[PDB]
RNA sequence: AGGACCGAACCGACUAAUGUUGAAAAAUUAGCGGAUGACUUGUGGCUGGGGGUGAAAGGCCAAUCAAACCGGGAGAUAGCU
RNA sequence: AGCGUCGAGUCGGCCUGCGCGGAAGAU
RNA sequence: CACAGGUGGUCAGGUAGAGAAUACCAAGGCGCUUGAGAGAACUCGGGUGAAGGAACUAGGCAAAAUGGUGCCGUAACUUC
RNA sequence: AAUUCCUUGUCGGGUAAGUUCCGACCUGCACGAAUGGCGUAAUGAUGGCCAGGCUGUCUCCACCCGAGACUCAGUGAAAUU
RNA sequence: GAUGUCGGCUCAUCACAUCCUGGGGCUGAAGUAGGUCCCAAGGGUAUGGCUGUUCGCCAUUUAAAGUGGUACGCGAGCUGGGUUUAGAACGUCGUGAGACAGUUCGGUCCCUAUCUGCCGUGGGCGCUGGAGAACUGAGGGGGGCUGCUCCUAGUACGAGAGGACCGGAGUGGACGCAUCACUGGUGUUCGGGUUGUCAUGCCAAUGGCACUGCCCGGUAGCUAAAUGCGGAAGAGAUAAGUGCUGAAAGCAUCUAAGCACGAAACUUGCCCCGAGAUGAGUUCUCCCUGACCCUUUAAGGGUCCUGAAGGAACGUUGAAGACGACGACGUUGAUAGGCCGGGUGUGUAAGCGCAGCGAUGCGUUGAGCUAACCGGUACUAAUGAACCGUGAGGCUUAACCU
């Protein structure tokens, strides 16, 4: 099945408005080394909750 | 879970018997044919058991008349009277369907012994 | 009259004295406290708002803590509603028990049914499942035609189709009342009641019996 | 549960042998007949010398099946086959003089006393 | 309807998910941390406590059991030499789940799992 | 069934 | 010995399902027939369009066949859209 | 008309204006 | 088309097997150029199923069922 | 009857019930003897009918195992208008 | 410059010229059973043999197996048996090519849904300070079927045969809603038997593959064939019909004034949704009681301070679920995993010893293992925080208090 009729901008943008993205609602500061990380995910250095879990 | 299990342990019989499958065994019935109310025995072995606690079941299969019967018991039902363990036997399944094809000498069942 | 809220706790089967198998549910039945009465006057109607069961205090959320605190009972698990019938009255604060089903032979349960998500017709609707063989092309539990060629042209409101199935309030009337045992707030009826274990119920004496 | 061009065995000594049902009789759109329960039966198999013919098209009650009746304890009575009493067309009556192999206390009705009567065991 | 059902499909059939959390399980013993999705860190949570509970107890039964589980006879030695003795105190969690994220090629959410004593 | 020019079955009225 | 039998390679294509903007402008899977012969196959050659070839279906003759393709007569003709 | 009695109208036919029934169908 | 297609010859290990069938392996080669989750209807490919057993359907379509070796034994008809 | 319109001709068999099938009758619309007639063992991925076994074909569907469908990240069409 | 046909399957929807059930008049209506007419559309309204068949005949049921419309409903829902392509044959027609309202054998059914429509499920804003709950009910949807037996009563009726009305119980068929207590199915995540082959050096014991290799059982969940429940009683107004009183018209008359009845039809009564019911409703509870400056000086803007109730987000998850949504928890913690104990299933593990030439048997031993189950346990993971959401909430008019 095909459309009759071409769709209009207005549509195509009433059909997006539900496509918007969110950012993060806020970021997690490491108490021991301060590095900002997404809750409840250890940091780029390897530190969670004041522990250096990983190495690097 | 533990108001279920008191409701339910508060109704089992502590006089039931130990039986395997493979066992012969008589159960007595309450008929209550008309105004009387007599015994009525069921022997035969037993095939199946299900150990469920008051939902504990057991299959007896009996050829009568040239017919075989298959008849389950409630162990906990008040319709059994008795369970008497006439002979054990030897089996190494817990359940013995295969027994439904069988007749004459393949549907005899060594004893056991010890 | 009114009713009572209670728990799923499960099946079983009671034995009687002529070999009679009865399989009961089993009800939790506890007290349930009075949070609050309407009247015609503030209200317009007459009911009471019942509570039961206990919840955490780092849950309970500041207004209903002062609403429970104004009804002077401990917080419960939830709120519900029972309308009174003419001469019945009940006080701010009062327990009610099961004993309340102590001369009702016939009640009325209403539980939430289990949910069985998005259902196709053949399960939802009982639609029969076309022919397994004989040719069939990829159309064996498809709904089939769902309307005519024209006039109306169109499908009509209630068309029995696919979707949500189960999860939903479902009353089973006229049960009989097996056992209230008041002792261990227990309230055991013949037969199957709406929901899974540990579900909410509502008891209410039968309305066509 | 019998339904239609379900296979029988008699349990009387009628004549016939193996008999067919062609309709569960007692309601409208009825799938099922158990123990008790009268149906429309053919004659296909019959011994050379009996009181019934083969392509007969008579009537019978169900005494014995695979299925099993229930008791109200739960208990489950099960047979190896299926089994039925040939009964007279217009009266519902027992054809045969003798009954064959045990029956179960669902016919222990006014009806079906003759056959409780004539039956070797009733359980 | 998958009402009170544990187990997850991960896309594969039974012998590839046996297979796979066999050798992760045999990885994670051999390593003492791993770094892999976690779903399949979930999963294996629930295949490799229960060989370091049979690991407690030393005997031939049970360190056939183990090859049987396994199929790794280093592995089995390392379980019953070292992860036994240093958990025959702690009971249940051997294991720590450490989420770190997303994969590079896919969005896929990683994290690590190791032992508790490491 | 025939099978016209364009992949298109011949169902045409009779 | 057999245009003998069962059955692989090999050669075909009887049924069903999938696909039918396909993995594929004719295929895949499960079955199916012949399988020492009127068999199958590699390389090279010959037969040319009112012609060829055809154990014959108007079948095939470069995904095109009740008259192939390419160029020309040619801007054929069209009381028709 | 009602059951000799009775004590003011009564019996129909015709031509006419407007009304009633006959008159049940499918989104 | 980095396309479930087509394309002639040569070599021919072990175990079981009549076998170049088939199942598992050796030498050798490969995991097929998107992945990760969840475990709705529905579609595709399969497994099992109480009682009945073709009542389905244009039609036993499709499925299900039989299946090897050795021995015993085997009808009408026949061009033997 | 691969031939018969009337026609589901009539009788018999098979089934509880058979416009199909089989065996007969001959009233052959409109068979017929090398555009051959009538039989015929074996053979046939040939047409029609029946029987045993078998079964989800069905009464009447149920559950389970995988691939999509669904969500996330990357790439990214089509008919039609 | 294309509207796909006959029949079959799935799914239906409307009309009443009503097949059954329901209510009445007449009867050449003694009763039972009938005939005809009127009202009534709530529900229900067969399975097979033959045939492509609709239809029809036949067999056996049922209370009944209704009549029609809907593109002779329904192929972007399925089929393709019939009728309509190309092949071939028979009868017949023609000299022939070929053709029969003639028979017979065989013969490709595409589409990822844009809009309306329908079935479910969400986001935004509004409802005039914000927030958490519980409700009312304008409206809408679902359901409404019926057999048989017994008592009344072998009574009424009838010469006999036969055989009731009204009323009251029980048990069934079909349909629908729930649920897994029982009986079963499934249960490629539990246990075991066994064939071929490969591997762990080898014996033993195991693992991979062969459809889960083939099987035998089986937990939880789901589920029917399993078992609980339902159709109502009652009320109001009526249809056909039946009446009381009563004139017009001294009589008569159900009607013109009045009054009483009267059906599965209508409105309620039973179940479910339901305040986007913009007419946006009601009740309970909780939270916010700073300062200053500009102005185009009013439902204005700006700065500093403040950030409450609550929500959102994240993590562990669910008998909730396509995704959202919904539910339970987040250390003051049993939310999930693991661990302990039990239960269930399977069936007497491995090792060792003994008997036997050996296969094998016996003892340790109802042993070992055991998924989703039950009761516990903080061992592991649920982090302190941060984010959104404000600072008493317009005008007019009435009524009270002040
Ligand atoms: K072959
Ligand atoms: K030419
Ligand atoms: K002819
Ligand atoms: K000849
Ligand atoms: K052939
Ligand atoms: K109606
Ligand atoms: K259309
Ligand atoms: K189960
Ligand atoms: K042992
Ligand atoms: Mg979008
Ligand atoms: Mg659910
Ligand atoms: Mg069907
Ligand atoms: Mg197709
Ligand atoms: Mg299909
Ligand atoms: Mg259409
Ligand atoms: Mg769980
Ligand atoms: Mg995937
Ligand atoms: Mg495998
Ligand atoms: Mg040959
Ligand atoms: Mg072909
Ligand atoms: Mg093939
Ligand atoms: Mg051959
Ligand atoms: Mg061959
Ligand atoms: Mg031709
Ligand atoms: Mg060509
Ligand atoms: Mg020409
Ligand atoms: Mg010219
Ligand atoms: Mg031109
Ligand atoms: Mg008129
Ligand atoms: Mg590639
Ligand atoms: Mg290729
Ligand atoms: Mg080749
Ligand atoms: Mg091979
Ligand atoms: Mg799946
Ligand atoms: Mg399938
Ligand atoms: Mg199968
Ligand atoms: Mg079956
Ligand atoms: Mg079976
Ligand atoms: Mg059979
Ligand atoms: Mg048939
Ligand atoms: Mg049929
Ligand atoms: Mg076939
Ligand atoms: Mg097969
Ligand atoms: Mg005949
Ligand atoms: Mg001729
Ligand atoms: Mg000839
Ligand atoms: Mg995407
Ligand atoms: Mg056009
Ligand atoms: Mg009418
Ligand atoms: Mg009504
Ligand atoms: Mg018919
Ligand atoms: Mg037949
Ligand atoms: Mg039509
Ligand atoms: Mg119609
Ligand atoms: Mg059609
Ligand atoms: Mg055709
Ligand atoms: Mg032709
Ligand atoms: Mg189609
Ligand atoms: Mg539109
Ligand atoms: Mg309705
Ligand atoms: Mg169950
Ligand atoms: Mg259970
Ligand atoms: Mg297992
Ligand atoms: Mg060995
Ligand atoms: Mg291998
Ligand atoms: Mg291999
Ligand atoms: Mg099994
Ligand atoms: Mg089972
Ligand atoms: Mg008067
Ligand atoms: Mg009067
Ligand atoms: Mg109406
Ligand atoms: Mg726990
Ligand atoms: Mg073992
Ligand atoms: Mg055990």
């Amino acid at each position: 099945a095909v459309q009759q009729n071409k769709p209009t901008r207005s549509k195509r943008g009433m059909r997006r408005s539900h496509d918007a993205l969110t950012a993060v609602t806020s970021l997690s500061v490491d108490k021991t080394s301060g590095e900002k990380h997404l809750r409840h995910h250890i940091t780029a250095d390897g530190y969670y909750r004041g522990r250096k879990v990983i190495a690097k | 879970s533990n108001i279920i299990k008191q409701l339910e342990q508060e109704q089992m019989k502590q006089d039931v018997p130990s039986f395997r499958p493979g066992d012969t065994v008589e159960v007595k019935v309450w008929v209550v044919e008309g105004s009387k109310k007599r015994l009525q025995a069921f022997e035969g072995v037993v095939i199946a058991i299900r150990n469920r606690g008051l939902h504990s079941a057991f299959t007896v299969r009996k050829i009568s008349n040239g017919e075989g019967v298959e008849r389950v018991f409630q162990t906990h039902s008040p319709v059994v009277d008795s369970i008497s363990v006439k002979r054990r036997g030897a089996v190494r399944k817990a359940k013995l369907y295969y027994l439904r094809e069988r007749t004459g000498k393949a549907a005899r069942i060594k004893e056991r012994l010890n | 009259m009114i009713g009572l809220v209670g728990k799923k706790v499960g099946m079983t089967r009671i034995f009687t004295e002529d070999g009679v198998s009865i399989p009961v549910t089993v009800i939790e039945v506890e007290a349930n406290r009075v949070t609050q009465v309407k009247d015609l006057a503030n209200d317009g109607y007459r009911a009471i708002q019942v509570t039961t069961g206990a919840k955490k205090a780092n849950r309970v959320t500041k207004p209903e803590a002062g609403h429970f605190a104004k009804a002077g009972v401990e917080a419960g698990r939830g709120l519900w509603e029972f309308r009174l019938a003419e001469g019945e009255e009940f006080t701010v604060g009062q327990s009610i028990s099961v004993e309340l089903f102590a001369d009702v032979k016939k009640v009325d349960v209403t539980g939430t049914s289990k949910g069985k998500g998005f259902a196709g017709t053949v399960k939802r609707w009982n639609f029969r499942t076309q022919d397994a063989t004989h040719g069939n092309s990829l159309s064996h539990r498809v709904p089939g035609s769902i309307g005519q060629n024209q006039t109306p042209g169109k499908v009509f409101k209630g068309k029995k189709m696919a979707g949500q199935m189960g999860n939903e309030r479902v009353t089973v009337q006229s049960l009989d009342v097996v056992r209230v045992d008041a002792e261990r707030n227990l309230l055991l009826v013949k037969g199957a009641v709406p929901g899974a274990t540990g579900s909410d119920l509502i008891v209410k004496p039968a309305v066509k019996a | 549960m019998i339904q239609e061009q379900t296979m029988l065995n008699v349990a009387d000594n009628s004549g016939a042998r193996r008999v067919m049902c062609i309709k569960v009789l007692g309601g409208s759109h009825r799938r099922y007949a158990g123990v008790g329960d009268i149906i429309k039966i053919t004659i296909k198999e019959a011994i050379p010398r009996g009181k019934v013919k083969k392509g007969d098209v008579l009537k019978a009650v169900v005494v014995r099946t695979k299925k099993g009746v229930r008791r109200p304890d739960g208990s489950v009575i099960r047979f190896d086959g299926n089994a039925c009493v040939l009964l007279n067309n217009n009266s519902e009556q027992p054809i045969g003089t003798r009954i064959f192999g045990p029956v179960t206390r669902e016919l222990r009705s006014e009806k079906f006393m003759k056959i409780i009567s004539l039956a070797p065991e009733v359980l | 309807m998958r009402h009170r059902k544990s187990g997850r499909q991960l896309n594969r059939n039974s012998s590839h998910r046996q297979a796979m959390f066999r050798n992760m399980a045999g990885s994670l013993v051999r390593h003492e941390i791993i770094k892999t999705t976690l779903p399949k860190a979930k999963e294996l949570r629930r295949v490799v406590e229960p060989l370091i509970t049979l690991a407690k107890t030393d005997s031939v039964a049970n360190r056939r059991l183990a090859f049987a589980r396994t199929r790794d006879n280093e592995i089995v030695a390392k379980l019953f030499n070292e992860l036994g003795p240093r958990f025959a105190s702690r009971a249940g969690g051997y294991t720590r789940i450490l989420k770190c994220g997303f994969r590079a090629g896919d969005n896929a959410p990683m994290a690590y799992i190791e032992l508790v004593d490491r | 069934m025939k099978i016209l020019h364009s992949a298109i079955y011949a169902t045409g009225i009779d």
